[PDB]
């Protein structure tokens, strides 16, 4: 412990402010330039930062507080320049004079009067002097003025380019990643007007780099990740004009204000669909904005392109709308017969082949519910031109022979075979229509709709499937037509056929299940506006279903179409709207949760997944409101699936721990249709997770509540090595876990992993995490396993041709005019770069290295070299563009 | 003679965050439509005090009285 | 295993409250899971002799 001897500073700084109050009165000279003296030399042991301990800042203040007590204050005649002296010198030890009660009075030194700019001795400095102190100012002191009363005195109007100036001084001093303290800094003051802090942002960072905008871009777009609904409603549109104003990389438009449509003003992003046709320079960035407005997040934009220029620049919208569409259906065509596939496979039927040698003997099995899953052979693996002539010999005797709902089933299989079609598909159709059936018909003309789904050109709004419908005096007839032409125009919000097919809702004859199915067909249309919509449904739902008290055809379906035509806004208007429109009885109230939380699709909003458990969370409930509490867990399955695996982990954590393990007939019965909704991807987690319940098929309950958990078990796309669990359990489930109700159950989990090869993309995640939906077309399917009685008859209209919304899969073409190009393209495991060192390796697993249509994955930013400059974009998606620009020898 | 009907009824959650605020702002949003549309409800005080200083303490009594 | 702005940065504050958020909530729904069960069988007479 050397003391002493050298102490100057905790000497005569110790007495120079001591002898202050002894040289402020009868010494005009010793007030002033000793606080001169004390001001730029206690300035001057500040500016290095490498001497945080001050000789002065921890030295004076022992005694300084108590005189800067009697200093400041009690001097009372405060002279104009000795308050520029006195507040200069003594609001930099201010926040380590005072302990953490320092957050109330940061103003009594400082806000006497802040002298002149401030930054003038705190300018080289990064944040010692005053700027971690600025933003101990903008944490607790403005908040408390800006809670109700931002318009306000000094504590907002210098404070507003107070902040402006410092905002500016985080990207002025080093430039170091401090630019992401600007939103921290940007957001903490004034939360709610949030634009109002960042208009003044927005244009300071227009002036202020134009390489530095990027990291900063996607500092705003990582917290607009999650927030609250009003900040996800604010920095979602500050974060717009920042391509379109600073820089102009402006490619990253029509799928990342997606992002904007809904939350903000749908008329909004369609002023940046204006935006977009503002922009039209030259082709290339601007191919590949359009490229996404067809099949890749929504459809319906068909009418703003035909203007005065159709001659390329607006001949684009035809192109996009079925000829790029087509283009990728010379993918599966010629890339995809290249690659692996010849007609039929037709062989994991044939993958059953050891079982017959395993334990003696086989050809045991000869139940007639399995060749409802012999049609899957022929159905699953001919999607994308599986196209079969006499290959379909097996449904062509099997649709003669018996299974009226398997004649309506074999004949919807059909559209599965010819999909994304609109060359030949209903000629395909005609030969095997002419049978004058009831259940022939009415399968094929709604696989009619199936193959001309995501064309929506002319080839019927109202030709073949309104000329069914009107054929009406008797079954499914009265059903299947008005189901296919709804999932064919589902990408459109097209208002005429809405009108031509809402007599279907207003006829009251009573077939049930037509009318549940019409509150699908509809809602798969529309999201957004049309509320005689709403009047239409909830007319014959107090007509009918106040008039029973009974099964869930009423309730599966006839809600449904009411959360699909309002799904994806967290305004908490629509549940406003909903709720207290159908103010009735709690089985009637069962729908108070499906119009909730479909508008609820995904985000951060923490206070209703409360209420979406505190409510109905056990009570015991015997046998009353059981459904409701599924159904209240239903909507926990969403709102899960897109904050990007932040509650991911979360959702297998508590729903593996609280429902199947402390649980009742909320867990297990139905809480297993999470890991069928959360991920389609598969991970050993959860794939392991699942038969722990499963292989305890726990038998004394109606089983097939665990078998339902067991069919989308497999509701994991993109083929595995899965087989060993469903092979090996259909061993065990061939005699025990009876073949008379499950035979199909079991080989149509068995068939659906390896469905084709590849188009394995029904996951609602596009570009980065962009929704595409999409939801409205699979949803329906895990409403409609509630939960028996449609294994047989009513849910196979549904359990074949449920979702079908498959987008295409690979981003393996290159599209360069002539389409020539392949590529040199290196696919890794996903990014997870944040804010590290510039610049930032963008990926990890760097083995894998292909050229051309090489596959998605799960993880997968694939990135390309050899100066190519990919430019398009720079995010991915599918349809990349891809110049030519080599000059850096 | 009550027996005490109690009702356990709700556990509070105790969820102390981002909730502070959202809360707040909804507080701001009934001050738009609560007091612009219709509230003119009113109650009136010290009607139940008033009855208690006039009591009793001159008890009539009939003849087979009781008393403490 | 997400805490990859690895500095003194508001979205570890924000991802992590996130965490915070998730956690009380099971520890909340388990609360209410003990507490609203008026079943009492105890062991329809057979596990408790």
């Amino acid at each position: 412990m050397e003391e002493g001897g050298r102490d100057k500073a905790p000497v005569q700084p110790q007495q120079s402010p001591a002898a202050a109050p002894g040289g402020t009165d009868e010494k005009p000279s010793g007030k002033e330039r000793r606080d001169a003296g004390d001001k730029d030399k206690e300035q001057e042991l500040s500016e290095e930062d490498k001497q945080l301990q001050d000789e002065l800042e921890m030295l004076v203040e022992r005694l300084g507080e108590k005189d800067t007590s009697l200093y400041r204050p009690a001097l009372e005649e405060l002279r104009r320049q000795i308050r520029s002296s006195t507040t200069s010198m003594t609001s930099v030890p201010k926040p380590l004079k005072f302990l953490r009660p320092h957050y109330g009075k940061l103003k009594e030194i400082y806000e006497n009067m802040a002298p002149g700019e401030n930054k003038r001795f705190a300018a080289d400095i990064i944040s010692v002097l005053a700027m971690t102190m600025s933003g101990e100012r903008e944490c607790l002191k403005y908040r408390l003025v800006g809670s109700q009363e931002e318009l306000a005195s000094w504590g907002h109007e210098y404070v507003r380019h107070l902040a402006g100036e410092v905002a500016k001084e985080w990207q002025e001093l080093d430039d170091a990643e401090k630019v992401q303290r600007e939103p921290l800094l940007t957001l903490v003051k004034e939360i709610v007007p949030y634009n109002m802090a960042h208009n003044a942002e927005h244009e300071a960072c227009d002036l202020l780099m134009e390489i530095e905008q990027v990291d900063m871009l996607e500092k705003d777009i990582d917290e607009n990740a999650y927030a609250k609904v009003c900040l996800y409603l604010t920095s979602c549109v500050n974060y717009v004009p920042e391509p379109e104003n600073s820089a102009l990389l402006r490619c990253a438009l029509g799928v990342f204000r997606k992002f904007s449509r809904f939350p903000e003003a749908l008329r909004l992003a369609l002023m940046l669909n204006d935006m977009e046709l503002v922009e039209d320079i030259f082709t290339s960035c601007k191919d590949v904005v359009v490229q996404k407005q067809m099949a890749f997040m929504l459809g319906r934009h068909g009418v703003f392109l035909e203007l005065s220029e159709d001659v390329e620049e607006y001949e684009d919208l035809t192109e996009i709308m079925s000829n790029v569409q087509l283009n990728s259906n010379f993918l599966a065509l010629a890339r995809e017969l290249d690659i692996m596939e010849p007609k039929v496979p037709d062989d994991i039927y044939k993958t059953h082949l050891e079982n017959n040698r395993f334990g003696g003997s086989g050809s045991q099995v000869d139940s007639a519910r399995m060749n409802l899953a012999s049609s899957f052979v022929n159905g699953f693996v001919n999607a994308a031109f599986g196209q079969d002539k006499l290959l379909t010999d097996d449904g062509n005797k099997w649709l003669y022979k018996n299974k009226d709902h398997g004649m309506l089933s074999a004949a919807a299989s059909l559209g599965m075979i010819l999909l994304w079609d609109v060359d030949g598909g209903l000629t395909q159709i005609d030969k095997y229509l002419y049978s004058s059936e009831d259940y022939i018909k009415s399968g094929a003309l709604l696989a009619c709709g199936i193959v001309n789904s995501g064309v929506r050109n002319e080839c019927d709004p109202a030709l073949a499937l309104l000329s069914d419908y009107v054929l009406h005096n008797s079954n499914t007839m009265r059903l299947g037509s008005i189901f296919g032409l709804g999932l064919a125009y589902a990408g459109s919000n097209r208002e005429d056929v809405l009108t031509l097919l809402l007599p279907v809702m207003g006829d009251s004859k009573s077939s049930m299940e037509v009318a549940g199915v019409t509150a699908l067909a509809c809602g798969m249309i529309a999201v957004g506006s049309c509320n005689g919509d709403v009047t239409s449904t909830i007319l014959q739902t107090i007509m009918e279903k106040s008039e029973t008290e009974l099964k869930d055809t009423y309730a599966r379906w006839l809600p449904l179409g009411l959360g699909l035509n309002h799904l994806g806004k967290g305004e908490a208007i629509e549940a406003i709207l909903a709720a207290l429109e159908v103010v009735s009885e709690p089985f009637r109230s069962f729908a108070n949760t499906l119009v909730d939380v479909c508008a609820y699709a995904g985000s951060g909003n923490v206070l209703k997944v409360q209420q979406l458990l505190h409510i109905c969370s056990e009570h015991f409930d015997s046998k009353e409101k059981e459904e409701d509490k599924d159904k209240k867990e239903k909507k926990d399955k969403d709102k899960k699936e897109a904050p990007a695996d932040m509650g991911a982990h979360q959702g297998v954590a508590v729903l593996g721990i609280a429902l199947i393990a402390m649980g009742e007939e909320i867990g297990a019965e139905m809480a297993l249709r999470t890991f069928g909704h959360l991920l389609r991807y598969g991970e050993p987690t959860l794939r392991r997770a699942v038969p722990l319940a499963l292989a305890l098929i726990s038998v004394s309950n109606p089983r097939l509540n665990i078998l339902d958990t067991l069919s989308k078990f497999s509701h994991d796309a993109d083929p595995e090595v899965s087989y060993n669990s469903i092979f090996a359990m259909g061993m065990v489930g061939s005699g025990t876990n009876n073949a008379r109700l499950a035979a199909m159950l079991r080989q149509l989990a068995q068939y659906h992993a390896k469905d084709p090869n590849n188009l394995f993309m029904v996951r609602l995640a596009q570009g980065l995490t962009h929704l595409g939906k999409g939801t409205l077309t699979l949803c329906p399917y895990h409403s409609d396993r509630q939960l028996m009685s449609q294994v047989a008859v009513a849910g196979l209209l549904t359990v074949l041709v449920s979702f079908l919304d498959v987008r295409n899969i690979i981003l393996g073409k290159s599209h360069y005019v002539l389409y020539g190009l392949v590529a040199a393209m290196q696919p890794r495991m996903l990014v997870t770069f944040d804010e590290e060192l510039r610049p930032l390796p963008v990926s990890v697993r760097v083995g894998q290295a292909v050229d051309v249509v090489g596959q998605a994955g799960k993880p997968k930013t694939i990135t390309g070299f050899q100066t190519h400059t990919t430019p398009v974009l720079l995010a991915h998606g599918e349809r990349a563009e891809l110049a030519t620009e080599e000059f850096l020898p | 003679e009550v027996p005490k009907e109690k009702e356990k009824e709700k556990v509070s959650t105790a969820v102390l965050s981002i909730t502070a605020k959202a809360k707040k702002k909804e507080k701001e949003k009934e001050k738009k439509e609560e007091e612009k549309m219709e509230v003119d409800e009113a109650e009136k005080k010290e009607e139940k005090e008033k009855k208690k200083e006039p009591e009793p303490n001159f008890q009539l009594l009939d003849n087979p009285a009781r008393v403490m | 295993p997400l805490v990859t702005p690895h500095t003194q940065c508001r979205l570890k504050l924000l991802k992590l409250e996130r965490i915070k958020d998730y956690l009380l909530m099971e520890e909340e729904f388990i609360r209410n899971q003990e507490q609203m069960k008026p079943l009492e069988e105890k062991q329809e007479e057979e596990r408790s002799k």
